[PDB]
């Protein structure tokens, strides 16, 4: 009757097959599992690549699935995601910086980027206020090529955050990545500008913590789970089932993911 | 490069099958999109008042100027011009401007019937270099394809030196990934669709 | 550079020792020019041999011409940066 | 027994600007290749 | 005594490098030495329990920091404890693909060159090449 929407973005067929087997075996057939390329609710996205229709890329450190190495850490990494066009078309994150060099007008693109950054900054400040932190850390790649997208990102994120009353500390990519992997307890909320390096950093943090599920906030309004490995996808499916209103099944999936990461389907 | 690295850097080839045709179709779609954005809107359509081909116009001009050859008299560049000279200059200037806009880049006549300003001479020289460079690049990129060398440019680097130079492998590995991906892609677009 | 060393040696021999280089020395220089691919020094040495010596060997001249033609066809006749258009304010004076 | 070493000192990674072979494909691409070299140097200096 | 104190402060994050460079395993190995982990572990035993636990945790995190961000993202998806085996399997698969692509002798030469560049012991390189060859057939 119900429906879970599976989005595939750069994920090997093995991961998708494992996710399908897990949902079929756990749910028992009560909720169907359809595949698509875009969704707004009740959606699990598999693979490193960013799907179409997501504007924020928040990720946290769930208490249950904390690795013993990272026990007690609490830092929220929110990646700002600009609207995604078709693979052939030029993405906004690159158009906004190349058209300016070429002299082409960049008004509509700037407007769209401003809207996306405002939404991401609102999400980040909400998370920071909920956690109680006073300052957030902006992450911008300091390459000369990205001298316009990051400038707008700072100009808008700092504006919105200061309007909300919190402080912002800008930093590069290498230093923040090393600090997040080595000493993450010194960062409460870290926003990431939309670049490939920031996506890799978010994935690295989501994996090093022990494997977690990344939450995507879409344009339509809602939360869709995201995973890239067996354990991450299992946790994402568990969270999705919990959202649908299944507690025991979600707990079983979470326990199976904790015990046997790569073979959860057989474990449970 | 101090510190035993955990992995050996094999080439980043993971997309074993990446047809050159698809790459040169994506390059062409991106090229068309950018050109459309830069130019703006395709201009409003215009309906011709009269029907005539460029070849017919050129033949008519040649016939018109051919009957007055005996009457036409040359003179010094600083001396006043004649009616025949003025007509010839105007007609040839328009004809060769149309030809250069069309694509018939015959620089020998364009330099004669269109150059009247130092800015004009500079523009012609810039156009003269560009066309020759494109022709040479196309020929070189066809010969290279015949030989089998990578389509994209390859820098003159000695990575055994770079590994020793840098302390941390991460930037060096990233550079190798970028250049190995660049050398495995064909930075070519379809210059039929672009010209169309 | 082998060519520079040999030319310096010839300069020493002729100027600071008063000994006229013979055909053998210039043939060695021409062979070095051909071997290294320097087809312009090849032309200069060819002219030198034609002037002082009793002509340049045909094989060396043909090899030098072959190198020059190969450079011309490949587009490496001159350094690329020299052919780049410049201007009054477009030249970087280091 | 005087000072031995400043363990908190790291010799900065001396960057090297990538040099491209001088062909027509480089003259046509000169601006793009220069941009790539600048990006490489920036990455080397900052770290990634 | 000074070296151990400086290393402890650096790992704890109290004191950073001169240029604020990232505190990676490679930089620490460059400065302090190849066996900094062993001497630091021996020194930590002369400290209270909390400092010992912090030292162990920081050493583990630094060891995890020995991979590039891309490698961690691709291979550390299913936990850090399983990172090493996943990375080894991926590297072995890459070796098998290279062997099937461009022969064996060229593969042997390439592995030797990379081991020279990658600071690998001859024994480890020999084991890796033997393992990939055995995986092929």
């Amino acid at each position: 009757s119900k429906q879970l929407t599976f989005i595939s973005a750069g994920a090997t067929a093995a991961v998708l097959q494992s996710a399908s087997a897990i949902v079929s075996k756990v749910a028992g057939g009560r909720v169907q599992t359809k595949t698509a390329k875009e969704a707004g609710r009740h959606a699990v996205v598999v693979g490193p690549e960013t799907p179409i229709g997501v504007h924020t890329a928040v990720t946290e450190v769930p208490k249950s699935a904390q690795d013993p190495l990272f026990s007690g850490v609490s830092t929220v990494v929110v990646r700002a995601v600009l609207p995604r066009a078709a693979p052939d078309s030029v993405q906004l994150r690159d158009a906004l910086d190349v058209y300016a060099s070429a002299g082409i007008d960049t008004k509509e693109e700037v407007r769209s980027a401003t809207e996306a950054f405002k939404k991401s900054a609102e999400v980040a400040v909400g998370k920071a206020k909920a956690k109680g932190v006073k300052r957030i850390v902006l992450v911008v790649k300091q390459a000369s090529k990205h001298n316009c997208i990051n400038e707008l990102f700072k100009k808008i994120s700092t504006e919105t955050i200061e309007s909300a009353g919190l402080t912002t500390e800008v930093v590069g990519t290498a230093a923040v990545a090393n600090q997040l992997i080595v000493n993450p307890e010194s960062l409460g909320v870290v926003l990431l500008n939309d670049v490939a390096a920031t996506e890799q950093i978010e994935l690295a943090f989501a994996g090093v913590v022990g494997g977690v599920s990344r939450v995507y906030h879409t344009v339509e309004g809602g939360k869709i789970s995201a995973g890239h490995s067996f354990k991450s996808v299992a946790l994402a499916v568990a969270q999705e089932l919990r959202e649908l209103g299944l507690s025991s099944e979600a707990d079983k999936v979470e326990a199976a993911a904790s015990k046997n990461p790569r073979a959860v389907v057989s474990a449970l | 490069i101090s510190g035993v690295s955990p992995l050996l850097y094999f080439p980043p080839t993971t997309t074993s099958t990446t047809n050159r045709e698809d790459q040169i179709n994506k390059n062409t779609n991106i090229a068309i999109q950018m050109i459309k954005r830069y130019k703006g809107e395709v201009p409003p359509h215009y309906t011709r008042k009269s029907s005539a081909t460029i070849e017919q116009v050129e033949k008519e001009i040649d016939a018109l100027l051919g009957g007055a050859e005996k009457l036409r008299k040359t003179s010094t560049d600083d001396q006043p011009m004649d009616k025949l000279t003025l007509m010839e200059r105007c007609l040839r200037h328009a004809l060769w401007s149309y030809h250069k806009e069309e694509g018939r880049y015959d620089f020998d006549q364009i330099g004669r019937w269109v150059v009247y300003t130092p800015e004009d001479e500079v523009k012609l020289a810039q156009l003269k270099r560009e066309v020759e460079a494109k022709e040479k690049l196309a020929a070189l990129r066809k010969r290279r394809e015949e030989e089998g060398l990578p389509g994209g440019p390859v820098p003159r680097i000695n990575w055994p030196q770079e590994y020793s130079s840098f302390i941390d492998r991460e930037p060096v590995v990233a550079k190798r990934i970028r250049y190995d991906t660049l050398a495995s892609t064909t930075l070519e677009r379809d210059e039929k669709q672009i010209e169309s | 550079s082998k060519f520079c060393a040999m030319m310096d040696l010839l300069e020493e021999m002729q100027h600071r020792n008063r000994l006229k280089p013979n055909e053998e020395s210039w043939t060695w220089v021409m062979k070095e020019c051909v071997k290294s691919g320097q087809f312009r020094l090849g032309y200069c040495i060819q002219q030198v041999m034609e002037t002082e010596c009793k002509g340049c060997p045909a094989d060396l001249v043909k090899a030098n011409e072959a190198n020059a033609q190969k450079a011309k066809t490949e587009g490496k006749e001159h350094p690329g940066h020299l052919s780049q258009q410049a201007g009054l304010f477009d030249v970087k004076v280091e | 027994r005087a000072d031995e070493v400043d363990y908190t000192n790291l010799p900065a990674p001396k960057p090297q600007k990538t040099v491209w072979d001088d062909n027509i494909e480089t003259e046509v691409l000169r601006k793009y290749l220069d941009g790539l070299s600048q990006y490489d140097m920036e990455e080397a200096k900052y770290g990634v | 005594s000074t070296k151990m104190q400086t290393l402890h402060k650096l790992l704890t994050g109290e004191v950073s490098f001169k240029n604020k460079a990232p505190v990676k395993d490679c930089n620490i190995v460059h400065q302090f030495g190849e066996n900094w982990a062993t001497e630091l572990s021996a020194y930590a035993k002369t400290l209270p329990a909390e400092q010992q636990k912090i030292i162990v945790r920081q050493i583990a995190r630094v060891k995890l920091t020995r991979y590039t961000v891309a490698e961690l993202a691709a291979y550390c998806g299913d936990g850090p404890a399983l990172l090493d085996e996943t990375a080894r399997a991926a590297n072995i698969e890459q070796g098998v693909a290279f062997v099937k692509a461009k022969g064996v002798e060229a593969f042997e030469k390439y592995v030797a060159e990379e081991s020279t560049n990658a600071n690998w012991k001859p024994e480890e390189a020999k084991k890796f090449i033997e393992d990939v060859k055995a995986k092929a057939k």
